[PDB]
């Protein structure tokens, strides 16, 4: 008997603004009359759980328990118990959920790199990389904002938060986007946006364009003569 | 600036626009949508001074050397095969102006609508379908004009020089 | 007897993320132990607000009621009733307040103006202007950020939205920050951040620098002889 | 029974080259024959207060008393009394009003800022900002001038005086104007004019065109 108690992830918290936590029990017979309720640290009642799993053919009753917990309630540090009760087994099973407090929140830094000009000679494509590093804890959320409209995730990939051995147990990641050069040389900011808890407003922005790596001046000298 | 990439071949796919479950299901993509000539598509220029006096300028490079691309239908000897190529592309411009194309193109964005409503700011002759059709007679006429800039294989036959723009 | 059920301002809502609605019932006759609380339109009572203001020095009594609600609950669109009961009130008063949903939305545009070049000549200071325009509706919130740490509110001045006449109902505003030039011509990104509902993520920011321009030069030195 | 006494303003004085002043009586019964007049400290008689406002539909009377005195007397700081007497107000209400004598003066400083670069690159319209700062007292006037022709007032927006926290008694104000992108690409005059009492001639102006802040790009040198 395994009970998945998924809390609202910070990425989902920011994306939805309507944080929901799920609680479902597996390894059970496909039998009806299943109660999946939630209680606070003081055992206060919760809003009703809807969309319970049916008698699924997978030989398990994955009765999901959805609760519309407020953001302030979850971030207050209180732990909540998923009370699961079944007709066949009258004993409810206790699962307490809360944030893993501890390490302080360090503000990350995000650096955006223009494509290499030695790439921009073959006239085929270009690459944009925004790399975030130096943050605790993990689970940051990044995406792209272009010319005022968001982009679907399938045109770029991201990296899972890996620890950096040089520093203490901090984390880093990087987002990579591939865009052809013909449009790249005509404006096309392709701004990169990052969201993490430690930020004062939990949103930070980075931008690049043509006018990011232009040379400063020239010292051309011509001494045409026959001396 | 580039006139063409590799010609007709089995490379049409669906993952270019992934999650194509937007209207019915996933669909391939023709080369015409992949490679097509435009000049002002970024929001950099955004709007224009007076009107769209330069689409005809753009399509001048569409077949003068873009479809020429090395007389590929001269060695192929199938000039009518070239004719259908411009026929398909010309009908593509019909859908681009009318907001009918299904691609998530830069031109698919408001830039098409944003310009036309600006010129129709007072809603004077909101027939953006008809005025494009009104422009079609001259739009097609200048379409073969750059075809003559290509190697002088000019045929004055009405089939290859006058399409019934009224029907589609 | 003046009753005001102040709706939570969007700027404070974003700043605190702990929206708190207030009810001010003043000009009442001097009478202690009043019955002040906040409820829903259906009567959902709130926590008993503490630190009640004493009787006003103007021979009246002050009644302050502060209540904490979830941001989504306030954004749902219900009506909040301040329940006030005083000796001079023959019946309890239910001050009903709700936000006016149904307004138009328009994303703003943000620009930053570097200080005038001849302003940077008398050696006192310089001014930087963050201009926001075209937003709808009003009540935008702006501030200044420096290398990740915010600056004192005393160091910048923010105007208030006004309806521009060049187009239909829209607003604009400008914030002015004064900075000594002697360290301005050193770096000091001095970024400006804005927040409004119409934004895709409710947050936007831009930045400038001493070197935010000055295109490529040329030093041709032809010596043909 | 409200009695306002509107003092002359610097902008009104500049526009009219006069010193019109008025006394308004509102929130009274819809009854005529209201004893409204203007007097000096010596109680001199002013000309007739023409165009008495008709009783408003909101059951509030409106009486206007207009007075015309030379500019020096108003600038002299002498208080002028609006004599108001009514059946509802038997006591003669006094409205002794004068300019705030005893205020320091500082020279305003003016700047013009060209429109933002990327806004011009976006190619819809350009915005010109005329900034004025470091002046005392308040009540300054602003206007826009284009190749010798004045512009309609609604095409530009002026701000209000605001005390900055750094300077104790100084102020600052803004002016915003918008034009089309291509017409500013022509960029002919677009000058901004400001009027304030501290100026030697009470008038100053500045100009800015399409190519003003553009720096040189070719330091070409030749030698034989």
């Amino acid at each position: 008997i395994r009970v998945f108690a998924i809390p609202p992830s910070f990425a989902s918290i920011f994306l939805t603004k309507s944080t929901k936590l799920t609680c479902l029990v597996t390894d059970l017979t496909t039998y009806d009359s299943v109660t999946i309720s939630w209680t606070r640290q003081n055992g206060e009642a919760v809003k009703t759980h809807t969309n319970i799993s049916e008698s699924h053919p997978n030989a398990t009753f994955s009765a999901v328990g959805e609760a519309s917990i407020c953001e302030d309630d979850w971030n207050s540090g209180e732990r909540f118990t998923c009370t699961v009760t079944h007709t066949d087994l009258p004993s409810p099973l206790k699962q307490t959920i809360s944030r893993p407090k501890g390490v302080a929140l360090h503000r990350p830094d995000v650096y955006l790199l223009p494509p290499a000009r030695e790439q921009l000679n073959l006239r085929e494509s270009a690459t944009i990389t925004c790399l975030v590093t130096g943050f605790s804890p993990a689970d940051v959320f990044v995406q792209w904002m272009q010319r005022g409209q968001p982009l679907s995730p399938e045109k770029y990939v991201t990296s899972a938060p890996m620890p950096e051995p040089q520093a203490p147990g901090r984390y880093f990641a990087h987002s990579i986007l591939t865009v052809s050069e013909e449009e790249w040389n005509t404006g096309e900011t392709y701004t990169c946006v990052v969201a993490h808890e430690a930020l004062p407003n939990r949103v930070t922005e980075r931008t690049v364009d043509k006018s990011t790596g232009k040379p400063t001046l020239y010292n051309v000298s011509l001494v045409m003569s026959d001396t | 600036k580039d006139k063409t990439k590799l010609d007709e071949l089995d490379e049409w796919n669906d993952m270019d626009l992934r999650g194509t479950y937007n209207k019915h299901k996933g669909v391939l993509i023709p080369p015409r949508r992949r490679q097509l000539c435009f000049s002002r598509i970024v929001r950099g220029p955004a709007n224009l001074r007076s009107l769209n006096e330069f689409k005809e300028e753009i399509l001048k490079g569409a077949q003068s050397e873009g479809k020429f691309l090395g007389n590929y239908y001269k060695e192929h000897k199938d000039k009518e095969k070239a004719l259908e190529a411009m026929k398909n592309s010309f009908y593509d411009y019909e859908d681009i102006i009318k907001g009918t194309d299904m691609l998530t193109n830069i031109e698919f964005k408001d830039i098409k609508i944003k310009l036309d409503r600006l010129l129709e700011k007072e809603t004077n002759n909101t027939k953006k379908a008809e005025d494009w059709w009104k422009t079609n007679k001259k739009s097609i006429w200048n379409a073969m004009l750059c075809g003559y800039k290509k190697s002088g294989n000019k045929i004055i036959d009405p089939s290859w020089c006058t399409i019934p723009t009224t029907e589609t």
